[PDB]
């Protein structure tokens, strides 16, 4: 399978556009947070279907499949959020009916810090002019590189997605030096996505413990498993 | 088992 | 500054190894924690000096320098640890006289998990056959990428080191396609290094709250951030 | 603060 057709499969694995079905309304501490958790739970369901569409993922042992998704889910959610917000500076496009900014993050202690991190990393991807195909590969790599008979197969798959990202970049027609430079800049931003997701999980766990937000069955399981 | 149910059904 | 000059500058800047002796009696949770923390504290002093040698670092605002170091210190420390352990498989070479085995992590509840991660990641660098000069660039990239117009300058500094890593890889002679793949493979390990540092950091903060060990001076300050 | 001392005073 060529890098081009592997990227086509990632395009085909892409989850649908998700809405929370919320009537436009000023956000408050309670509605904002219930909206974020309600959205994450819905996106998690589609994330599972997405991963199974990545060629070879279902051939991994069940234990590896579960382990990869339990560790990278918040990062994959945030990477998706950044792509969606790339053409909307100053905004975080969680969904069509859930567009949030900074002064709205102020309404909940500890959220503003996370919104600022998300906004800054998004701005970085915007400056690099992240392309859709690059986003597809990076997102898949976050899943496959979140590892912390089947193991061998995982390495083959990660190498395949890496080969595809390299192909996407070579296709842009820029100089070889510029291609390596771009490859490095994109990969390095992953640490920033990882950082934001780690703070995102820390905040959610505290909200679960305080029962401030209803924690949706799958979201809760994914949260507890990851934390554990 | 919620993650596992979804990983084994379509 | 050319890529080679930057690599040579990092080579010279490499901190000298800190010497620490292994306790006389067998390790106890306390003697092991005292050994790791005493070492870290000493390595942190040399790390600051190392940072000031990275071309352009001292030109950043003081508040940026402090912010970068506060964010990446454990990751930088573990990257060094793994490099020192590269040629002694199954072992972690904290210092010449402090060679800890995966199993000796048993005495400290929660440590074994960290030792396992570090060893596994070390194995991966061994598998990729990480070279000294690639290691020098990567460790400096860890510091400059911890962005967790002085920011223009930071981006420019990181690009310079990235540039040198590409140069080092091109110097290995492999095909252009393979050069791109090796660069990717090397940077993709930064998540793993960062994971271990987050766990070591959480472990350390908690060992502090329990006063299972004294955490002050340079180490403490760096811990709070 | 120790960190600032080593960065600027040392
Ligand atoms: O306690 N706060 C928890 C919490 C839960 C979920 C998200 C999130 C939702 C959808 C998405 O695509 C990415 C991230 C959050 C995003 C930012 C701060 C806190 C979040
Ligand atoms: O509570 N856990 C504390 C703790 C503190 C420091 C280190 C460390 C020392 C020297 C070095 O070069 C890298 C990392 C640790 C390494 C592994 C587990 C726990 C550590």
């Amino acid at each position: 399978l060529s890098p081009e057709q592997l990227v086509l499969t990632l395009l085909e694995a892409e989850p649908p556009h998700v809405l929370i079905s919320r009537p436009s309304a000023p956000f408050t501490e309670a509605s904002m947070m219930m909206s974020l958790t309600k959205l994450a739970d819905k996106e998690l369901v589609h994330m599972i279907s997405w991963a199974k569409k990545i060629p070879g993922f279902v051939e991994l042992s069940l234990f590896d499949q579960v382990r990869l998704l339990e560790s990278c889910w918040m990062e994959v959610l945030m990477m998706g959020l950044m792509w969606r917000s790339i053409d909307h500076p100053g905004k975080l496009i969680f969904a069509p009916d859930l567009v949030l900014d900074r002064d709205e993050g102020k309404c909940v202690e500890g959220i503003l810090e996370i919104f600022d991190m998300l906004l800054a990393t998004t701005s970085r991807f915007r400056e690099l002019k992240l392309q859709h195909k690059e986003y597809l590969c990076v997102k898949a790599m976050i899943l496959l590189n979140s590892s912390m008979d089947s193991s061998r197969k995982l390495a083959h798959l990660l190498n395949a997605v890496t080969d595809a990202l390299v192909w996407v970049i070579a296709k842009s027609g820029i100089s070889s030096q510029q291609q390596s430079m771009r490859l490095a800049n994109l990969l390095m931003l992953l640490s920033h996505v990882r950082h934001a997701s780690n703070k995102g999980m820390e905040h959610l766990l505290n909200m679960k413990c305080k029962n401030v937000v209803p924690v949706y069955d799958l979201l809760l399981e994914m949260l507890n498993a990851h934390v554990l | 088992h919620k993650l596992v149910q979804l990983l084994t059904t379509t």
